[PDB]
């Protein structure tokens, strides 16, 4: 597909049978989900923002469907204000900004 | 709404 | 061109005669530059993502070059960690998102 950005770029998203809403977001190194229950092991990191710092649960080879495109990598989780589709999984979608 | 979603890892 | 996303998209724009450094974000509604002179009326505005909320000034109609195109909008300034080009300008510059 081809994506205008006219409006946000915003997708659904399926993890662990939940159904969320997503930006596909160039300008963020990582995935960052609102605070949700994954399995498994974790670390906390500290992620930098437009308006300062935030601590999050990294979880790593989380399978994610975006689009239709199953993907597996790393998924941040914290008190970010949308969920956001990072470069991290963007690369796995084969994703381009086209211009 | 915020509306700046910049986010740089550690 | 079609920019991949293995690294930050980063460009060089060109505002005012000066070269600087952007980030192509898509998820960013609005474009806001590290802190700089513009000419013109400006008015205060209180911008939010990760992390909260910065105050900056938000100057219309400015002209800036990215990736050669020439382009004009707002164009906010104020403390962001990083100079990000937002939707406002990704769309003239006729960008999507593409997989």
């Amino acid at each position: 597909p081809q994506i205008t950005l006219w409006k946000r770029p915003l997708v659904t998203i399926r993890i662990g049978g939940q159904l969320k809403e997503a930006l596909l977001n160039t300008g963020a190194d990582d995935t960052v989900l609102e605070e949700m229950n994954l399995p498994g092991k974790w670390k906390p990191k500290m992620i930098g923002g437009v308006g300062g710092f935030i601590k999050v649960r990294q979880y790593d080879q989380i399978p994610i469907e975006i689009c239709g495109h199953k993907v597996i990598g790393t998924v941040l989780v914290g008190p970010t204000p949308v969920n956001i589709i990072g470069r991290n999984l963007l690369t796995q979608i084969g994703c381009t900004l086209n211009f | 709404r915020p509306g700046n979603f910049f986010q740089s890892r550690p």
